[PDB]
């Protein structure tokens, strides 16, 4: 699987921001329609959610996040990838203890429990995330697959060549098999 | 194949109502009780002549499984008119117009045309969606209404040429 590449990042963002946009447009028109607006802000909110993990990976192409394995030690890719952590944060561990808190900041929750507590729930969040931010990586990197499908789908289709016209024919057989696969990885994602 | 007019079509409403079957009789003439659900979309095109002039419809069958609607914002791209169909014989169905509608509004051009079609009319002691409630609802939002019959090809070619009319008069 190859990565988001930066330019279907932006894309993706775009498209979340401007449909997000839209339901709010959307709350305000069915204002008093409790079923409608309660479906609605379902919508919404797992756009956002899509959105802030999509920032997640803009961060990471832009070194405002670093990919790191389970240590906190530096890692080159996604896939190797354990947490995406900020600039100014570290991973401690201990014996299958793991940490995640602010660089420097070790001497100050030491003895914390409230911020020990802390950190391992953030380590914990984190690693969840990144999990969550790859699946839905491939999903999104699928999608966008299909979606150039369907503009060359579509002039194909368009020629009277039953030969151009026979390839459309194919290419949308392939765009469905695509579907079925999609379909599945939304399965795996919701039960994680 | 040459024509005056461009028009994309999409058919949309509850998995089982009949939008596949609206497209093949349509466009291929053909009708059959045999039942795949559409895995993501089909795409059929065909040409009309209305008011002396040349409509080529491309015309795209989504599936009505939840499940397959994953890329959905994308099939509205560039779409002149909505089909939304609902099964006459089935009250979830027509009862999901609503949301149906919801859809429209949230993924296609703000002045996209819209047709309500209420499928397999010819189930006459079937049919639990009664024709004047089905049509009020159209009519309270200005949009055209018929009832069709895949199966008996009645009303399917209006329907499209009621859809391409409303296009083309926003042209
Ligand atoms: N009696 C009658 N039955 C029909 C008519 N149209 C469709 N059906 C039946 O309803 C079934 C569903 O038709 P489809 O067009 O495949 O339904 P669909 O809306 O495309 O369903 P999905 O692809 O799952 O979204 C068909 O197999 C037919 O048996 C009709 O005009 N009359
Ligand atoms: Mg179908």
């Amino acid at each position: 699987s190859e990565e988001l590449s930066l330019s279907e990042i932006n894309e993706k963002m775009k498209a979340f921001s401007k449909d997000s946009e839209k339901l709010t447009q959307l709350m305000e028109k069915h204002k008093g329609d409790e079923k409608t607006v309660q479906s609605l802000q379902r919508e919404h909110h797992d756009i956002k959610a899509k959105l802030a993990n999509l920032q997640v990976l803009h961060d990471a192409h832009t070194g405002k996040k670093s990919y790191v394995n389970e240590k906190g030690n530096p890692v080159s890719s996604l896939k190797d990838a354990h947490l995406a952590i900020n600039k100014d944060q570290e991973v401690v561990e201990h014996k299958g203890q793991f940490y995640l808190l602010q660089k420097g900041q070790w001497d100050a929750i030491k003895n914390d429990p409230a911020a020990l507590e802390k950190a391992q729930k953030d380590y914990s969040q984190s690693k969840h995330d990144l999990a969550t931010i790859k699946m839905e990586a491939l999903i999104h990197k699928l999608s966008l697959e299909m979606e150039k499908q369907l503009e060359t789908i579509n002039d194909l289709i368009m020629s009277t060549d039953p030969k151009e016209n026979e390839e459309a024919t194919k290419l949308l057989h392939k765009h469905n098999g695509l579907n079925l696969k999609l379909a599945n990885l939304q399965d795996m994602l919701a039960v994680h | 194949p040459e024509y005056d007019y461009l028009f994309k079509l999409l058919l949309i409403g509850d998995s089982g109502v009949g939008k596949s079957c609206l497209l093949l009789r349509f466009a291929d003439d053909t009708y059959t009780e045999s039942y795949i659900s559409t895995i993501g979309v089909d795409f059929k095109i065909r040409t009309i002549e209305l008011d002396g002039k040349t409509i080529k419809l491309q015309i795209w069958d989504t599936a009505g499984q939840e499940r397959f609607r994953t890329i959905t914002s994308s099939y509205y791209r560039g779409a002149h008119g909505i089909i939304v169909v609902y099964d006459v014989t089935d009250q979830e169905s027509f009862n999901n117009v609503k949301q149906w509608l919801q859809e429209i509004d949230r993924y296609a051009s703000e002045n996209v045309n819209k047709l309500l079609v209420g499928n397999k009319c010819d189930l006459t002691t079937k049919k639990v969606v009664d024709y004047t409630t089905a049509k009020e609802f159209a009519d309270s939002l200005g949009i055209p209404f018929l009832e069709t019959s895949a199966k008996n090809a009645t009303n399917v070619e209006q329907s499209f040429m009621t859809m391409a009319a409303e296009i083309k008069k926003r042209m």
